[PDB]
RNA sequence: UCCCCCGUGCCCAUAGCGGCGUGGAACCACCCGUUCCCAUUCCGAACACGGAAGUGAAACGCGCCAGCGCCGAUGGUACUGGGCGGGCGACCGCCUGGGAGAGUAGGUCGGUGCGGGGGA
RNA sequence: CGAUCAACGGAUAAAAGUUACCCCGGGGAUAACAGGCUGAUCUCCCCCGAGCGUCCACAGCGGCGGGGAGGUUUGGCACCUCGAUGUCGGCUCGUCGCAUCCUGGGGCUGAAGAAGGUCCCAAGGGUUGGGCUGUUCGCCCAUUAAAGCGGCACGCGAGCUG
RNA sequence: CGCCUCCUAAAAGGUAACGGAGGCGCCCAAAGGUCCCCUCAGGCGGGACGGAAAUCCGCCGGAGAGCGCAAGGGUAGAAGG
RNA sequence: GUGGAGCCUGGGAGUGAGGGCGCGAGCGAUAACGUCCGCGUCCGAGCGCGGGAACAACCGAGACCGCCAGCUAAGGCCCCC
């Protein structure tokens, strides 16, 4: 699944979840997307579940768009171990994404296809999420 | 009760904050020696009647008043006029 | 792009500001040499002598160090005694460096 | 083309009560003037829906003036998916860049193109794993310009 | 003019900076009045406090 | 300062007082350094020698 | 005072890049030479000196053009000092004052100070 | 000029261990038990429906992922207790929860019957005797309608054992 | 375990954790003073040996090179040669 | 801006275990009545008073003494009340 290939820095601070997503919220490639409504640390192998999902209603037909991206390491202590001495190790990869984000898209598909895909990807998701469709507003941006 | 073993880090070191910056804002009598600014490279440079040493550090040669001012690519000066 | 020429005016001439004096700025054609003494402060000329405007012909150099008198004779009159020499983009020599001679025989203080 | 929409003036009127009360801010401006407007939004919703950014918007003023306009922005809430404000651009004699759309006989839905208004096109025929055409080879119906780079894939 | 301020709320609480800008009006109590001229300098101070007081213009 | 850095004394030729300490690379500077310096005590600019501190 | 050229500043790309055009009386450049002063890690290319047959080709100056670069509103939004609410939380909302960035309209092929030479 | 006085404001010029034979002064400022907060891990229940089930997603199953409950596990934290809260197991004596082992009542079944699987309701009662080990647990023998799982300071040493 | 650089650090300074990352315990007689002169990396094109890369030529190239060593700041109108 | 403001000199100290909450971060697990900093606040020392069933730090509010008088604050107004 996603991670980056390579690294300038090994751990990164968590951070924050405030605000609507900066971007990436109109459909830009294909005709139907599915769009966040809750803010969350989205994992690598959340989005591979998706996608996969996905992949299998269509069966191998259609393109699918991801829009987000795993760049954020996450980090865990082993078990049962103390609080101190150093970080934990680097454990897996997140995306963060905030509400309005598009994090998936379809197309080539028929609109019954694209629906029930995108909300089958949806259940994977530890997030509530809506389905949308591209819009003048959408081409407009 | 079993205490698992822990590792270390190789991190923990850092340095002696300096206390760089603008030590007289645009309007503020100084007397000759007065620092002005503290600096790591010229991010200011001396202009009228302002002087500077060995580690970039601006200072008045004269008894006056600061002012700054900005000349784009030519860079930001800070000056002393006389009173 | 800068060439080489303006670096070395600019180089010499910023090194001369820095000092505060009276700017005797120098300039040397083809044909002749001009010669103003300016206030950089006030960014405003005080006394010129040119070649040009003495209407002199003949040697180069003669004539530079001719105007180079001309400068001084203007200048102590207007009260102007020192100043800093400016050579630009010129090498301290010839005909640059006889007009400086003028100025200096003259009574300029440089 | 083409379509009319009704618009109205506003002033010191707060953006977030218009919205509250059904209404799209938006202002109209061009090389000669600039207004602040409102639509009503499901009014403007149903223009938009079908004159999008490709087809002439016509704003009947309160003041009786019928301009002929261009949406070339519009500003939606991200967290909602709602527009929050209208770009109106007013029409005149002189040629202006916009977008058009593309009919195919895609990476491209429409194209970038610098066109005279009373010229405006509704239409750009295109003749149809992994191969393309790049909007230079195009139809051009006359009184319009590329105004991309015909290097451009479609 | 002159600015009629009354404290009607407690400072209890609040940053320290509005315990100061009540000192400066001088109002020390609840319920307490004070008359201040309306200079600019008054009020800022009266501003600041905005939320732990109530003004009226009068005369 | 190494072994192949030293510091070492600077002496005025004339008068023989040591008047100034300094460095040098003796690998890269074997021979003895010799400058121009002033002595306090000549009151007056004199050739210095390297002396062992 | 106005136009041109030569110096020299100031603003610091609205001044830049490119494409055209234009100028040699004057000024400037290239130019003619390398005896002389001076010079080249070799070269009179540069620096320098002595010149005045030639050309504005190069450079420079001055105009045009918005392809690029550069500048860039208004409107709206993000964020927010201060004052308030909501949510188990992650976080969300209101009041008042402040208010971007991006993008849209658009603007720019410079502006001006002092001295010198020439011209009306 | 001579300091890895580097534990780098540098106790002497000069210095390592062990104590279950231990002692005193203190600390719940700080660990081990238990409680508490937390719930990563643990136990249990769901959502999604890719696949299995000859045929047939859902009789019985549930890829990859998603959401929770409980507080019996191992832990995290160090909050009452170090002028003492006795620490495993057993025995005795109960009592409670139900996520039910049996008995009673059901629906579905890939339920012919009989006997099973799965889920729902149900805590009234019941839930054996032995071999091994300190053991809890577990395996084994012989049975049984069944040989349930957890809380009660890992219930119970001013009740016993040791 | 002392010292340097960056972040954390909430746009003055300062600010902690067995927080996230590195470096120092040297060096230079020129790598110091001053005067004079010079301008990079890289890209395309051209050229015997000759290469991705040696040295040579042209065009473009504001700094992305270089400044002994970490990092940051600064910097060709030089601190670089 | 006259305040138990401020500045200067000198005498006496105590303190150098903090804690909860709001906001901003780090560590932890977008755990902890968790831990470490920053700005503020309260308890500490206001375990005095009203409200929040009870309850240091939430809301209201700074208790000199007396009154069988009046107005309000949070919170309340069916009965306990
Ligand atoms: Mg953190
Ligand atoms: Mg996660
Ligand atoms: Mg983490
Ligand atoms: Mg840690
Ligand atoms: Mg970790
Ligand atoms: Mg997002
Ligand atoms: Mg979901
Ligand atoms: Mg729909
Ligand atoms: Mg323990
Ligand atoms: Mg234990
Ligand atoms: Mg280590
Ligand atoms: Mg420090
Ligand atoms: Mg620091
Ligand atoms: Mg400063
Ligand atoms: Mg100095
Ligand atoms: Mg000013
Ligand atoms: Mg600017
Ligand atoms: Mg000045
Ligand atoms: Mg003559
Ligand atoms: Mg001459
Ligand atoms: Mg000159
Ligand atoms: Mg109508
Ligand atoms: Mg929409
Ligand atoms: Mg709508
Ligand atoms: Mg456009
Ligand atoms: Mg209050
Ligand atoms: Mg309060
Ligand atoms: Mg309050
Ligand atoms: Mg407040
Ligand atoms: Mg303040
Ligand atoms: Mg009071
Ligand atoms: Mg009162
Ligand atoms: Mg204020
Ligand atoms: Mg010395
Ligand atoms: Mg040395
Ligand atoms: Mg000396
Ligand atoms: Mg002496
Ligand atoms: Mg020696
Ligand atoms: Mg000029
Ligand atoms: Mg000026
Ligand atoms: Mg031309
Ligand atoms: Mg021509
Ligand atoms: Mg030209
Ligand atoms: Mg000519
Ligand atoms: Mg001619
Ligand atoms: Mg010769
Ligand atoms: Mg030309
Ligand atoms: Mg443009
Ligand atoms: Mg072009
Ligand atoms: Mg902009
Ligand atoms: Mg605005
Ligand atoms: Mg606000
Ligand atoms: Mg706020
Ligand atoms: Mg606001
Ligand atoms: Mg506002
Ligand atoms: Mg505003
Ligand atoms: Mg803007
Ligand atoms: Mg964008
Ligand atoms: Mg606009
Ligand atoms: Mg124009
Ligand atoms: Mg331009
Ligand atoms: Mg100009
Ligand atoms: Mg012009
Ligand atoms: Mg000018
Ligand atoms: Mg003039
Ligand atoms: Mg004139
Ligand atoms: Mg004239
Ligand atoms: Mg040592
Ligand atoms: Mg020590
Ligand atoms: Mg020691
Ligand atoms: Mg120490
Ligand atoms: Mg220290
Ligand atoms: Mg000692
Ligand atoms: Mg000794
Ligand atoms: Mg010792
Ligand atoms: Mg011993
Ligand atoms: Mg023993
Ligand atoms: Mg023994
Ligand atoms: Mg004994
Ligand atoms: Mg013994
Ligand atoms: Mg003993
Ligand atoms: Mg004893
Ligand atoms: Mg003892
Ligand atoms: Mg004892
Ligand atoms: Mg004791
Ligand atoms: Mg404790
Ligand atoms: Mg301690
Ligand atoms: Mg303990
Ligand atoms: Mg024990
Ligand atoms: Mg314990
Ligand atoms: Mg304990
Ligand atoms: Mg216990
Ligand atoms: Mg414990
Ligand atoms: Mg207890
Ligand atoms: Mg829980
Ligand atoms: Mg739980
Ligand atoms: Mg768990
Ligand atoms: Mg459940
Ligand atoms: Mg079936
Ligand atoms: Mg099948
Ligand atoms: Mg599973
Ligand atoms: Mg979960
Ligand atoms: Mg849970
Ligand atoms: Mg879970
Ligand atoms: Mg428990
Ligand atoms: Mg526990
Ligand atoms: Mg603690
Ligand atoms: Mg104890
Ligand atoms: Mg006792
Ligand atoms: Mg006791
Ligand atoms: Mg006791
Ligand atoms: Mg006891
Ligand atoms: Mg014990
Ligand atoms: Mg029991
Ligand atoms: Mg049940
Ligand atoms: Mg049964
Ligand atoms: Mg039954
Ligand atoms: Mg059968
Ligand atoms: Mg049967
Ligand atoms: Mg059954
Ligand atoms: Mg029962
Ligand atoms: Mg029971
Ligand atoms: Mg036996
Ligand atoms: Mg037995
Ligand atoms: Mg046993
Ligand atoms: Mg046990
Ligand atoms: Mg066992
Ligand atoms: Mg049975
Ligand atoms: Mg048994
Ligand atoms: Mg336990
Ligand atoms: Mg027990
Ligand atoms: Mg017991
Ligand atoms: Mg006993
Ligand atoms: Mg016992
Ligand atoms: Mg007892
Ligand atoms: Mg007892
Ligand atoms: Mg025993
Ligand atoms: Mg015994
Ligand atoms: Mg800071
Ligand atoms: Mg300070
Ligand atoms: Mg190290
Ligand atoms: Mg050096
Ligand atoms: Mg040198
Ligand atoms: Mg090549
Ligand atoms: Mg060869
Ligand atoms: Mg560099
Ligand atoms: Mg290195
Ligand atoms: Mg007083
Ligand atoms: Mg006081
Ligand atoms: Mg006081
Ligand atoms: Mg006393
Ligand atoms: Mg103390
Ligand atoms: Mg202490
Ligand atoms: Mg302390
Ligand atoms: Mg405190
Ligand atoms: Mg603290
Ligand atoms: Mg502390
Ligand atoms: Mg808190
Ligand atoms: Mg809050
Ligand atoms: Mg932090
Ligand atoms: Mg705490
Ligand atoms: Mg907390
Ligand atoms: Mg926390
Ligand atoms: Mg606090
Ligand atoms: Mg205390
Ligand atoms: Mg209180
Ligand atoms: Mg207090
Ligand atoms: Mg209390
Ligand atoms: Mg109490
Ligand atoms: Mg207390
Ligand atoms: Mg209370
Ligand atoms: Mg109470
Ligand atoms: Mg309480
Ligand atoms: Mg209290
Ligand atoms: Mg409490
Ligand atoms: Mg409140
Ligand atoms: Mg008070
Ligand atoms: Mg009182
Ligand atoms: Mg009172
Ligand atoms: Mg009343
Ligand atoms: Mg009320
Ligand atoms: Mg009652
Ligand atoms: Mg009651
Ligand atoms: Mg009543
Ligand atoms: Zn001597």
């Amino acid at each position: 699944m996603l991670m980056p290939r390579r690294m300038k820095y090994r751990k990164q601070q968590r951070g924050r979840l405030k605000g609507a997503t900066k971007g990436g919220d109109y459909v830009a490639f294909g005709d139907y997307g599915l769009v966040a409504l809750e803010p969350a640390w989205i994992t690598a192998q959340q989005i591979e579940a998706a996608r996969v999902a996905m992949v299998r209603h269509f069966r191998r037909g259609g393109k699918i768009f991801i829009r987000i991206f795993p760049d954020k390491p996450y980090t865990k202590k082993p078990l049962e171990v103390r609080m101190g001495k150093g970080k934990g190790n680097v454990e897996g990869y997140v995306a963060v994404v905030k509400p309005g984000r598009v994090m998936f898209e379809v197309a080539g598909v028929t609109e019954e296809q694209a629906m029930e895909a995108l909300r089958i990807a949806g259940h994977k998701l530890p997030i509530k999420t809506k389905i949308v469709r591209r819009d003048a507003y959408d081409e407009a941006q | 009760a079993h205490k698992k073993g822990l590792g270390s880090t190789r991190n923990g070191r850092d340095s002696q904050a300096k206390r760089l910056g603008v030590k007289r804002y645009e309007g503020q009598v100084v007397r000759a020696g007065n620092i002005l600014v503290r600096q790591r490279g010229t991010r200011f440079k001396p202009g009228k009647n302002v002087g500077m040493g060995r580690d970039f550090t601006l200072f008045a040669l004269v008894d006056g008043v600061v002012e700054f001012q900005d000349r784009g690519r030519l860079g930001r000066y800070v000056h002393v006029r006389p009173l | 792009r800068l060439t080489a020429y303006e670096r070395r005016k600019f180089r010499v001439r910023n090194r001369i500001k820095r000092t505060g004096r009276l700017r005797l700025s120098v300039f040397r054609s083809l044909k002749h040499i001009y010669a103003q003494i300016i206030d950089d402060e006030k960014g405003v000329t005080l006394v010129s002598a040119s070649s040009l405007a003495l209407k002199l012909k003949g040697n180069k150099t003669e004539v530079a160090r001719q105007v180079g008198r001309a400068l001084a004779e203007k200048a102590l009159a207007l009260g102007i005694k020192q100043v800093a020499f400016d050579r630009g983009p010129y090498k301290y020599h010839g005909r640059v460096k006889a007009l400086a001679e003028g100025a200096r025989e003259g009574g300029l203080e440089f | 083309m083409e379509y009319r929409l009704k618009a109205y003036y506003r002033e010191g009127e707060k953006p977030s009560a218009l919205r509250r009360a059904g209404k799209l801010p938006g202002v109209m401006y061009n090389r000669h003037l600039n207004r602040k407007v409102y639509v009503d939004l499901v009014e403007f919703d149903k223009v938009f829906r079908q004159a999008s950014i490709h087809h002439v918007i016509v704003l009947e003023l309160p003041d009786g003036q019928s301009l002929p306009t261009l949406v070339r922005q519009v500003n939606l809430d991200k967290r909602r998916r709602r527009p929050e404000h209208v770009d109106f651009f007013v029409l005149s004699d002189e040629p202006v860049e916009m977008y058009v759309p593309l009919r195919f006989v895609e990476i491209h839905r429409d194209i970038l193109v610098k066109v005279s208004p009373r010229n405006i096109p509704e239409f750009i025929e295109v003749d149809v794993i992994g191969d393309s055409l790049h909007a230079s080879d195009l139809k051009l119906p006359p009184g319009v310009e590329l105004a991309v780079s015909p290097e451009e894939t479609i | 003019p002159r600015l009629k301020v009354k404290l009607v709320k407690s400072p209890i609480g609040y940053p320290k900076d509005q315990k100061a800008a009540l000192k400066a009006l001088g109002l020390r109590r609840l319920q307490q009045e004070r008359v201040l001229e309306d200079t600019p300098a008054i009020r800022g101070n009266v501003e600041k406090v905005a939320h732990l007081v109530r003004v009226e213009v009068v005369e | 300062a190494s072994e192949v850095r030293i510091k070492l004394l600077l002496e005025c030729t004339e008068c023989k007082r040591r008047n100034y300490a300094t460095e040098k690379n003796k690998r890269n500077t074997p021979n003895k350094l010799e400058l121009r310096k002033y002595c306090p005590w000549c009151r007056k600019h004199t050739v210095h020698r390297e002396v062992k501190i």
